[PDB]
DNA sequence: ATCTTCCCTATTTAAATTGCT
DNA sequence: AGCAATTTAAATAGGGAAGAT
């Protein structure tokens, strides 16, 4: 495996859905219900999902986590507002470096470092909206997102408590769905368990997020069981701001765009595929993370 | 367009598609061929790709959907291009294959026991009358009735016993009387004459123990001692061990059956009286040679003595078995990727983006498509189709020039002929005049296409040209006669290509509303029947009356509860789509689809309420009606007209009622300049056709190209007298309307006449409704059932369309749409809403449509014939000279404006009317004079 | 063949360089030195140029022309400089249309006709250029190309004969060639002998436009020997009269860029299908020279 | 093998077949099948011919280009031509249409000219028939056919227009398809449809004919699209007007004899090209295209 | 880094590279592979496919030009991937 | 000559089975 | 359950010879 591909240089994604997922005669693959076996390249996946209906063996969770892949399983969700409880497997065997879990200690364990950190967070997804701009959908510099992110950044900057960024983060959210949903004239609530192909997609989206998001924070070793935002809401873990540090930016447009053109699921993993490779989505939040570290 | 094939093939059959191959794309290397070509190249590239021989592997993309697929190749579900695949994938209690297999298997080893007896020995021989007194059927029902009464039908040695002559031979076992049903119907289906049986009877059993003799089996009887005196010459070892190891599987698999519900019954003996048929028909049509004497079945050409009886049974049970196994187990062929489908519609064609709120995984779907006119219904039924996937579906229209049209309409925008086929089973001699190359028009029938792997179970090979475009076909335009079949039949084998055709492909039934109310219920039983198999039917129908659209999602819902119990799934319920031209709606509904119906057809009609309205009609007050036509051409020509000149459509019921407002309107002294044409059905081939040519040429409004078909310089009433020929499938656009009313979906539809093209909206009065029917002045009592669902057991208490209609109305759909049981017998719109829910009704009867236990007998098709119509004999037109009593006779040449001339063809004339000459005319067909 | 694709709808275009072409189970297939067998989509192909060291059979011949291939060699007087003979054989076999022979042999044998439709494949020059743009390279709507379009125009208007024309092409051609050079900073002196890839792309783009012009006049039947523009440097025929309508706005941007952006020959020769067939070269031409004949 | 024919006084159209044209020693040479080696003198020959079986190279055919040895791909025979280039004046000098062709498009537009040289193709049609005296076929000085002829001269003598020289043309056709059916003991009607042996024999003589013809009016570089009888809408109605020449002269009796002894298409193929080699009817078409064009 | 690659070999050295380049890239269908990978995975891919064996017949492809070519496959003169390959060509003085 | 068809020719892929962990 | 060894066999590629144009 001589120098296995840095994580954050990993380029393969891939969510499997109704097919057992198996090994032969060396590589992963996965046979759907019909005898079709597709190989899986797991030197350069960066993680895979498994849907209804699929079934991973032992030895091919070996070749995924020996080679660094992180493999979670979609379904979970019980609730009717949430994403409920996702199941992720770790390769802990690789052991990890330290000084960067040392250091999230450090921001974590301090309260008015945590609200420091939550702070600067908070406005990385500002950023990334300013930094990955669609071809498509919104422009991001119209009168209407930059009067809301000014908003945005000028409440964030004067909260001093975690229920206070609860409180923003929801009208946040609020504002960006709903503008996006105006540019696609279409009415937009978000249920999980809609079969709108705007919600569908932005759960799908959802789990490529999660798997991005821990492939870089199990890149740099860090735990989802540290969340420096926590709340009766927001309970998920860091996965769930590291994986919403990039829905507005990244997912929801391209989510929209995906059913606003409207064909099957795949052009929207290849789209999201295409998207996190070209502008190095994962290296990206790696180097985030990176800066936010050693500050 | 970039497309890229790959190549999965052995033999050189990877070699000799690749000089095509390779004819029309770069080598990539690999067996991998990629690069640029056109559609029409795509097409080229198809044609000669399928027709290089059987066991081409081809799989094509264009960028990243599958443009077409050569072969059951799996290619891909999900990736594409597998690894080996060997065997052995899901083997589950897949339980009614068994039971298909089982009930298959007994029966066909046990069909013709009955052609033992010396009768139809010495009907094969020739000494006797061919037709026998008890059919061989019921014979081989009584010996197989007879051993279960005698000895356990199930695990025993067989033995032929003494038979005698049995009314019934059903009893209670309910298989054994599956068993029993399936030996009996193998040729046709028993009839019952009874009407308490036919008022009562509905389960399964306790309909089939009225199935007698009597019903069509027992043909004259005076020789029946001989046809039940029997020889038992089958006990070899092949024949037994083979109804041995049948009749074991039946044993192992009949625990299931009781499991069953009666809709499941139903349609699992269906399936297999259809695999009966096909094994039964297929091993009867080739030639087998040998025989080993004593005992025969067929008969040759030369009448020779050939296939004996065992033989043949164990021929017929191979067939049957392989019959089903592959119409079980297909993954069918379908259309290709049409890459000019799945952009965005533009303009009026934008609520075609509707298939964009609709889910591309769902199993079934039930789309009601009440979009209006001239907003590319077609179009959208095959931009629903291939939301999906790739298209396989059966466009069953109306008319033959109705399918010409969509067939147009696929030729033009994207699909080529290895995709389409169009059916039109006459051979009408309509050829197109002027010019052969330059006409890029007329769609024929050629289907290059692709031979489905059905051909091989089907008699002879299938058939020749016809029946090859019938069951290979991935998109079928065709006339709705070649689907309808697939319910059923009388007599013979016509139930199986229909059948195993809407087996394997969706059903997309446009404008419902023009057939007839038998019709309709045919229908919907095709509809129920495509369900069955988890196929998706598509209904475009702008006019939809709730009856309707609720009886045909009630036939969707109970075959898809067939295609959910019959799979071992919980019935979810039916993904109905609700689609008109201002939205979608895509719901899954299991039960309350009348709420969610009527507030879908709530919010269209208010999203055409405040449109501005079209067609305001008056309903006149003058009596009579011929002055009354005569005053509202007058008022409608000073009204409506475009620079003095104007185009009236009089609207009548009848042909002789035509041919009356003609003469009247011929001899009329008045200043207007009345250019008169007669536009009925009664015409010969020639003459017909011509009109129609020129009609579509000159009411063609949305554009400026008539102004030379016709003499628009001079102030002239162009009018047109017209009986409902012109209400259904006319692409027609007149000024203005003078309607003889016979039904309210009438009014609408001719209204649709009026302005269809322009958008102009009237100022006064575009409609002039006549006060009565023509057939007041004949039948007081009853007037409006000749086009219209008036009748004897639904009568108006009022003629006057005052009491029975608004006197000035803007019509449009909604009063077709609302629906109202209420005042029927004083409104005609809720004179036609009542029948409507009277006679497609959500029961069984015998003429119903949710038809259970009544499958298994010969009433549905024989007291519901689909396009029920008259006699109708065809004195046929010569060369000028005429067949039958016919009188060639001289027109009024008053104003006629158009009048071609024929020589051949033939008209249709009921038999009432041969009585007296039709005395056909060149101007106006037939009449009574 | 059934319909065979209508040669304005062909869209593989071939120069073969070093190679024996011949037909192997019905292929058309040009084979190396080195034992590869490289097969030619006949039925879709434009034109087969033939460079130094090729050599094709008869039956490759027959069944290029029966589908309507025109092939031509780039040698003899295929120096480009004198530009008298490049060996351009044609599939007469077929039984072309023949309106488009008549009325333009009409306005040929009309001299003044054959000046007005001279002007109009002149300003045909600038309706390229404004039809097909470039993303990497001149802009079209900046002030020198609009100064000297406008000029182009106002001098063409005014002219008076063919000699006055020929100093017209000098002009923009001309000035064409070297204002692309100043912003592609290289001193560029236009020579078909040199060695510079600046000249070498430019030549290849020369038979490339040569075979897409040859293609759409004998489309229509229109030979070659009926030119527009008669002068002393325009030996050549009708074929470079259609084909300088694209050198500025095709073959010029198309050679500048590929030099460079130090592009290969085979993928020049790539970017040059790519561009005649995205933007439908060929029906271009055809189509505007139906107009240019028309009555 | 090795095949000349004389086109028009001194220039010969060599044909080659089963041969590779290559340089050797600085010269266009060819190897045989029997593997010895042919030179060509450039002196001779301007036509030269590549039938079936034979390979040219790339110098080798830039030498023959620069010598004036324009070269033309045909099917083996010599009169089934499939692909060329067009005459000029000279082949490296300058390019200008031929003379002949320039005369042709002049008397094809005048309308008088175009009417005086119709009743020529006609005259020489009936000379043709004298000129070409076969053996097997009827007498051309017998009774019925001079009658024949002489109301065909008579006939084409007093029109003034083109569709009753069609009407007369028709006539004459058919009335020595008449006179050929009236020697062979059948009831001959010409239809294309029929698959009875003289009617497919005539069809793909009449083929021949138009391959013969359209080698004779390429050859003094006469396009394909001024037909004489036929209307401007008939694709390559020249070529047929200029096989009626020797349709009825030539191919039918040759046809008609060829179906009387019953054998086979190649024997026949070698029937009509050792007729055209023997009595030089490529060059009596040349001469025939010459005297119309020149008048 | 967008690379395509196509293998001409026979064996099972069509078989034990198979495992290397589909841990790498994704399967395209009839031994073609193609997908993004980094310049690093792209130097892994080459040490773990030339060290598996003598006989690998491996193309790369990065856009249009030829990344790689493992053995003396001929590949690409002009188009890529030939056909009806063979002996015998030139033969000359 | 070029190209095709067919017969060696064996070289070359895919399936099949089955202990072994 | 994946795999490995190892057989077994179907098929792919190529070269030579002979027959066509
Ligand atoms: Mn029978
Ligand atoms: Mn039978």
């Amino acid at each position: 495996m001589q120098k296995q591909i840095l994580t954050s240089q990993k380029r393969n994604m891939y969510i499997l859905s109704r097919c057992k997922v198996l090994v032969k005669n060396g590589q992963v693959c996965h046979l759907h219900e019909d005898g079709n076996v597709y190989t899986v390249p797991y030197a350069n996946t960066v993680f895979i999902g498994l849907a209804e209906g699929t079934s991973i063996t032992n030895e091919a969770m070996s070749m995924l986590a020996a080679n660094g892949v992180i493999v979670f399983w979609t379904k979970g969700g019980g609730y009717d507002m949430f994403a409920a409880d996702i199941i992720c497997h770790l390769p802990q065997a690789d052991y990890r470096p330290t000084k960067y879990m040392q250091n999230w200690v450090r921001l974590w364990l301090d309260e008015e470092k945590k609200l420091s950190a939550a702070k600067e967070i908070l406005k990385m997804r500002v950023d990334s909206l300013s930094t990955h701009v669609h071809d498509f959908g919104v422009d991001v510099e119209n009168k209407r997102v930059s009067s809301i992110v000014n908003k945005f950044d000028k409440g964030v900057t004067q909260a001093t408590s975690f229920e206070s960024l609860l409180g923003h983060e929801g009208t946040f959210v609020k504002s960006l769905y709903k503008e996006y949903a105006l540019e696609y004239e279409i009415e937009f609530k978000r249920d999980h368990k809609s079969a709108d192909n705007y919600n569908k997609f932005l759960t799908l989206g959802n789990y490529y997020a999660y798997g991005i998001a821990r492939s870089s924070l199990w890149a740099l070793g860090i735990d989802n069981s540290f969340p420096l935002l926590h709340g009766s809401t927001r309970r998920g873990g860091l996965v769930f701001d590291v994986a919403d540090i990039i829905k507005t930016s990244i997912i929801l447009p391209l989510a929209f765009h995906a059913a606003d053109q409207g064909m099957s699921n795949t052009e929207f993993k290849r789209s999201c595929v295409a998207y996190f490779d070209k502008n190095d989505i994962l290296a990206y939040l790696i180097n985030n993370i990176k800066r936010l570290c050693m500050e | 367009m970039f497309i890229r094939i790959k190549c999965f093939s052995k033999q050189p059959i990877a070699k000799k598609v690749s000089r095509e191959v390779s004819a029309y794309l770069e080598y990539t290397g690999n067996n991998t061929w990629e690069g640029h070509i056109s559609g029409q190249g795509v097409s080229n590239l198809q044609t000669k790709l399928i027709n290089v021989g059987k066991g081409v592997k081809v799989v094509c993309n264009y960028q990243d959907k599958v443009l077409f697929a050569i072969g059951n190749v799996a290619m891909s579900d999900t990736g594409s291009v597998p690894k080996y695949t060997t065997k052995k994938v899901y083997k589950p209690d897949d339980s009614i294959f068994t039971l298909k297999q089982g009930l298959v298997g007994v029966a066909a080893l046990w069909h013709d026991l009955g052609k033992a007896n010396s009768y139809f020995q010495r009907k094969l021989r020739g000494e006797c009358n061919p037709s026998d007194p008890v059919r061989h059927e019921w014979v081989s029902g009584v010996i197989v009735s007879t051993f279960a009464k005698g000895n356990d039908w199930l695990s025993d040695d067989f033995i032929i016993p003494e038979v005698k002559h049995s009314d019934n031979v059903f009893g209670d076992d309910q298989v054994l009387n599956a068993v029993l049903w399936l030996i009996n119907t193998h040729h046709k289906k028993g009839l019952v004459e009874d009407p308490i049986y036919r008022a009562t009877k509905t389960m399964f059993t306790e309909t089939l123990q009225c199935v007698n003799v009597n019903g069509g089996w027992f043909n004259y009887g005076d020789n029946i001692d001989e046809c039940y005196k029997i020889d038992t010459s089958f006990i070899t070892d092949t024949y037994v061990k083979q109804l041995n190891r049948y009749r074991k599987k039946l044993l192992a698999t009949k625990h299931i059956w009781f499991t069953l519900g009666e809709d499941q019954k139903i349609a699992i003996l269906q399936e297999c009286r259809v695999a009966l048929m096909l094994g039964d028909s297929n091993f009867s049509s080739d030639l087998i040679g040998g025989d080993g004497s004593h005992l025969y079945a067929n008969l040759d050409e030369c009448g020779n003595l050939k296939q004996t009886l065992t033989q043949h049974l164990l021929g017929v049970t191979d067939c049957a078995l392989k019959a089903l196994f592959t119409i079980n187990h297909h993954k069918p062929v379908k259309a290709n990727f049409i890459p000019t489908i799945a952009e965005k519609g533009e303009g009026k064609f934008a609520w075609q983006n509707g298939v964009n709120m609709v889910d591309s995984s769902i199993d079934n779907m039930f789309c009601i498509n009440m979009a209006s006119t001239g907003k590319g219904k077609t179009l959208a039924n095959l931009k629903l189709l291939q939301h999906f996937g790739n298209v396989r579906c059966s466009f069953g229209l109306g008319m033959v020039s109705l399918t010409k049209q969509t067939a147009k309409q696929f030729l033009d925008m994207g699909v080529d002929y290895n995709s389409a086929a169009m059916v039109t089973g006459f051979s009408k001699s309509r050829f197109n005049l002027g010019s052969e190359s330059l006409d890029q028009d007329e769609v024929s029938v050629e289907y290059w296409g692709q031979t489905s792997s059905l051909s091989k179970v089907f008699p002879n090979n299938n058939a020749g040209f016809k029946n090859k475009k019938l069951l290979s076909a991935p998109i079928l335009v065709t006339t709705t006669d070649h689907l309808v079949k697939a319910s059923g039949v009388k007599k013979g084998n016509k139930q199986m290509l229909p059948y195993v055709r809407c087996m394997h492909s969706d059903l997309v039934l446009d404008e419902i509303d023009d057939y007839g109310i038998e019709d309709m219920v045919v229908l919907a039983r095709l509809v129920y029947l495509t369900a069955c198999y988890g196929n998706k039917v598509i209904i475009s129908s702008a006019t939809i009356t709730p009856a309707i659209s609720n009886i045909f999602y009630e036939a969707y819902s109970s075959g898809y509860k067939v295609f959910c119990a019959n799979k071992q799934t919980t019935y979810k319920g039916v993904n109905v789509v609700w689609w008109d031209e201002f939205g979608i709606k895509v719901e899954k509904v299991t039960d309350q689809f009348s709420n969610l119906n009527t507030r879908f057809v709530n919010k269209r009609i208010t999203n055409l309420l405040e449109s501005t309205p079209k067609h305001k009609a008056l309903v006149v007050d003058q009596d009579d009606n011929m002055e009354a036509v005569k005053q509202s051409i007058t008022t409608l020509h000073n009204a409506h007209n475009s620079g003095g000149v104007s185009f009236g459509l009089i609207r009548t019921t009848t042909i002789k009622d035509c041919v009356a407002v003609t003469q009247e309107l011929q001899n009329w002294e008045t200043d207007l300049s009345i250019k008169i044409l007669c536009y009925h059905s009664r015409f010969v081939g020639d003459t017909k056709a011509q009109m129609e040519e020129y009609l579509s040429k000159v009411l063609n409004r949305k554009g400026d190209e008539y102004k030379k078909f016709v003499d628009t310089t001079t102030p002239t009433a162009y009018i047109v007298v017209a009986t409902p020929v012109v209400e259904v499938g006319r692409d027609f656009d007149f000024d203005w309307a003078i309607i003889e009313p016979s039904s309210e979906r009438s009014i609408v539809q001719c209204a649709g006449r009026v302005l269809r093209h322009r958008s102009s909206t009237p100022t006064t009065h575009n409609i002039h409704i006549l006060k009565y029917p023509f057939k007041f002045y004949r039948n007081s009592n009853i007037c409006y059932d000749v086009a219209g669902y008036e009748s004897k057991g639904y009568k108006l208490k009022s003629k006057n369309m005052l009491d029975i209609y608004k006197k000035e109305s803007i019509v449009n759909s909604v009063n077709r749409l609302q629906g109202d049981a209420a005042f029927y017998t004083k409104s005609l719109t809720a004179l036609e809403h009542k029948v409507l829910l009277d006679k497609l009704t959500t029961d069984i009867a015998d003429t119903n449509v949710f038809v259970g236990g009544w499958q298994l007998t010969a009433n549905p098709h024989e007291y519901c014939k689909w396009r029920r119509g008259t006699k109708n004999e065809d004195l046929v037109l010569t060369d000028g000279k005429w067949s039958g009593n016919v009188t060639t006779t001289k027109p009024i040449q008053s104003k006629i404006w158009r009048k071609w001339q024929g020589e051949n063809g033939s008209i249709t004339v009921p038999e009432y009317l041969l009585d007296k000459t039709i005395c056909y005319n060149d101007f106006y067909g037939g009449y009574e004079n």
